Formats: structure tokens, C-alpha cells, sequence
């Protein structure tokens, strides 16, 4: 029995592994846009000081 | 996004640090059961 | 700042842990009252085997 | 329905309107250093008494 849960463990281990992967790959995109924000906000202000 | 990403790392190393504890937990309770098993049923059972 | 937001969800995730840690000691405890259960009942060995 | 009523709270008399409120950052302070002291008393009279079993 604690094989069988051993065996369980890794499969949620590999089915959330895949999960963070994924999450990772649409969270970077947010980040990008927070950047690109960042830099048009700051010339912006520059601009208009 | 970021605070949810680092918690599902969190949890997925959590889950390793507990495979890694089942599995070495298993074998060395494996290897207690191989030592003990043939301690002294060995005797007995060849004999009948 | 970021990795002390990172050490706060460490700190709770391990919290996290301690609480189903407390639910598995709970159910050892649940356990060892169900052996002193078990126990109560002798199964003494007959006075009569030799 | 009214303009102006008086403060519930004792201690003092007087009548407010809703623009005199203001957001008060202690009363969630206490709220939540209330909240985490509670929570790890009871964690650790939990912990105590299992660890007494």
C-alpha cells in the first residue's frame, strides 16, 4: 500500500508539474506587459515633465 | 500570477520531499522485511 | 521585497503542512485507541500447550 | 432616510454624515494581529495537548 500511494504521489507530482508549466507559460506574458507598461509610463511622465 | 506560481512549486517540491521520504521509508522497511523474513522461518520450513 | 513575499508563502504552506500533519497524528492517535481496543480482549495462549 | 444622525457608540453625542467617515488602517491592524495571535494559540494548545496523548 504505501507503493501504490508512492506511485499516486508521482503521478500528481507529473500532472501538477505539467500544470506549473503551463501556468508559467501564460504568466510570462503578464509580466511582459507589466514591463511594457512600466517603460511607456516612465517615458510618458518624462515627456511630460 | 506570480504568488500562485511559486505556491504550486511550493507544492510540487513538497510532493518530491514526500515521494523521496515514501520510497526511502519503503526500501529501507523492504530490506528490514528480506532480513527478518528468512531469520529464522527458514529453519522450519525446509525441515517440513 | 519579492522574496520575503516568497518566505511568507513558505512560512504558510509549512503551516499548511503542520495542520495535515496534526490530521495524520490525530488519526495515530484514532489508531491507538483502536489498539487498546483490540487489546482489551486477552487471546491468552492456552495454560496447556507443553 | 436621515441627514445626520447620532453616533451610536456612547461616550460621546454628536450627529455624521457619511462623507466624515474615513478609511482607519488600525482597526484592521489589530483585527489581523488579533486573528494570527489566536491562530498560533490555538496551534499550540493543540500541538501541547496531542503531544500530552
Amino acid at each position: 500500500n504505501q507503493e501504490q500511494a508512492i506511485a499516486s504521489y508521482e503521478a500528481a507530482k507529473e500532472e501538477l508539474g505539467l500544470k506549473i508549466e503551463q501556468i508559467a507559460q501564460e504568466a510570462q506574458p503578464i509580466k511582459e506587459q507589466y514591463d511594457s507598461t512600466k517603460l511607456a509610463l516612465v517615458e510618458a511622465q518624462d515627456e511630460l515633465q | 500570477v506570480k504568488s500562485r506560481f511559486e505556491k504550486e512549486k511550493s507544492n510540487q517540491a513538497e510532493a518530491q520531499s514526500n515521494i523521496d521520504q515514501g520510497r526511502k521509508k519503503v526500501d529501507a522497511l523492504n530490506k528490514t522485511i528480506a532480513h527478518l523474513e528468512e531469520e529464522l522461518t527458514k529453519e522450519m520450513g525446509g525441515d517440513k | 521585497r519579492d522574496e520575503v513575499i516568497k518566505k511568507k508563502n513558505q512560512n504558510e504552506y509549512y503551516r499548511g503542512r503542520t495542520k495535515k500533519l496534526q490530521a495524520t497524528i490525530i488519526s495515530t492517535k484514532e489508531d491507538f485507541l483502536r489498539s487498546q481496543e483490540i487489546l482489551a480482549q486477552t487471546h491468552l495462549p492456552e495454560k496447556s500447550v507443553f | 432616510g436621515y441627514t445626520t444622525r447620532d453616533c451610536p457608540q456612547a461616550a460621546c453625542s454628536q450627529v455624521v454624515s457619511m462623507r466624515d467617515f474615513v478609511r482607519d488602517p488600525i482597526m484592521e491592524l489589530r483585527c489581523k494581529i488579533a486573528k494570527m495571535k489566536e491562530s498560533q494559540e490555538q496551534d499550540k494548545r493543540s500541538s501541547q495537548a496531542i503531544d500530552v496523548l
